[PDB]
């Protein structure tokens, strides 16, 4: 908000200085508007497949860390 | 090289000998050991017994192979493996299972059979020996014969219901839902003292979920022996067989069976004070094969 939208003088706002410094400002919706020019992808189901893949690894409900004890993680050279 | 501790078994040598016996066994050898050479057949004796058996094992898809120990005695190269099998049941049986899997996959590969190896390597093969020597009864088994193959024959009196046996515990962390599965090793389960996650650490977060554990069959069979020899003034004795997995619900009351298995001994807890064990061990028999 207040992308040169205050329409009034302000004393302790960086957006008040944005006019005098000319330093460009958009909104997040306006950020998406400009990204339309860029169009960057958001990212860079098979339930039976999910089940028979959980046959491997066990259930996937584990700690998202570097430890599972189901695999000898490399420590030494 | 590299014999196992407490045993006379070397993994490499025993696997080599078992493969040799599998490749080059002919029933004529057993006929020779039976002194029945006048009954030698030209057809069956010529054919390779266990190679053929492994073949029909492959097509049928079974996972258990029944081995006659006297066949091992017949083969000169594996005469020592016979005694190794009697004295060391579990190790030698595992050796045999691994060798069976190896031989199956090798036989598929060598002939370049169209049959896929996906099932074979994933499957687990078991070796069930039998005809392991004489009976000797149970009055004659000294404590030095713990964990050895014994041959017992008798009448099945009573058969208990199926008793679930825990294989994998399913402790659940209350706090961060760190559900770790603990396999049982040598009949022992080790509880995580705290939460095994590093970020979350709460010892009281563990509460074992009984229902989501994975169990295995166990059936106790009461067998009253009918030994071939009976000492003076000895009333019949009852021994407690303990079958596992597929053998459960196989032997019915009143069946006259001959059973081979591992002669075990387990401490019995004096329930007067918990976690205090009697110095006299109860004796039972794990069952590997039933005839
Ligand atoms: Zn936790």
């Amino acid at each position: 908000r207040s992308v040169e939208n205050i329409y009034l003088l302000k004393d302790t706002d960086i957006l008040s200085r944005a006019k005098k410094n000319y330093m460009k400002v958009w909104s997040y919706e306006k950020a998406a508007r400009f990204l339309k020019n860029l169009d960057v992808d958001l990212d860079h189901p098979t339930l039976s497949n999910l089940l028979h893949n959980e046959k491997l690894y066990g259930p996937t409900d584990r700690d998202p860390r570097t430890k599972r004890d189901d695999i000898h993680y490399f420590k030494y050279p | 090289l590299r014999i196992i501790w407490g045993t006379n078994v070397s993994i490499q040598e025993c696997t080599t000998n078992f493969r040799n016996f599998l490749m080059s066994f002919k029933y004529k050898f057993r006929k020779i050991l039976d002194e029945r050479e006048e009954f030698i057949n030209n057809t069956t004796d010529e054919e390779l017994y266990y190679i053929k058996q492994l073949n029909e094992m492959r097509e049928l898809g079974t996972s258990n192979l029944n081995l006659d120990a006297r066949n091992l005695l017949a083969y000169k190269q594996t005469e020592d493996l016979y005694h190794q099998l009697l004295n060391y049941p579990q190790e030698v049986i595992s050796i045999m299972d691994q060798t069976i899997k190896d031989c199956m996959v090798s036989l598929i590969v060598d002939n370049n059979l169209d049959y896929d190896l996906d099932e074979i390597e994933t499957k687990f093969y078991k070796v069930r020996p039998y005809n392991v020597g004489s009976c000797k009864g149970m009055r004659e088994l000294n404590p030095n014969d713990i964990d050895k193959l014994i041959n017992l024959k008798g009448l099945v009196l009573r058969s208990t219901p199926v008793i679930p046996d825990m294989k994998v515990a399913f402790f659940k962390c209350n706090v961060c839902d760190h559900t770790m599965a603990v396999e049982i090793d040598r009949g022992v389960i080790q509880e995580p003292a705290r939460c095994e996650r590093i970020d979350c650490n709460e010892p009281n977060s563990m509460s074992l979920i009984h229902n989501r554990c994975s169990f295995a069959d166990k059936q106790v069979i009461k067998l009253q022996e009918t030994p071939d020899f009976v000492p003076d003034g000895q009333t019949p004795h009852s021994i407690s067989l303990c079958v596992y997995d597929e053998l459960v619900d196989s032997c019915r009351a009143g069946d006259r069976i001959e059973v081979t298995g591992t002669f075990r001994s387990i401490p019995i807890r004096a329930n007067s004070r918990q976690r205090v064990l009697k110095s006299l061990y109860k004796t039972y028999v794990d069952v590997v094969h039933v005839k």
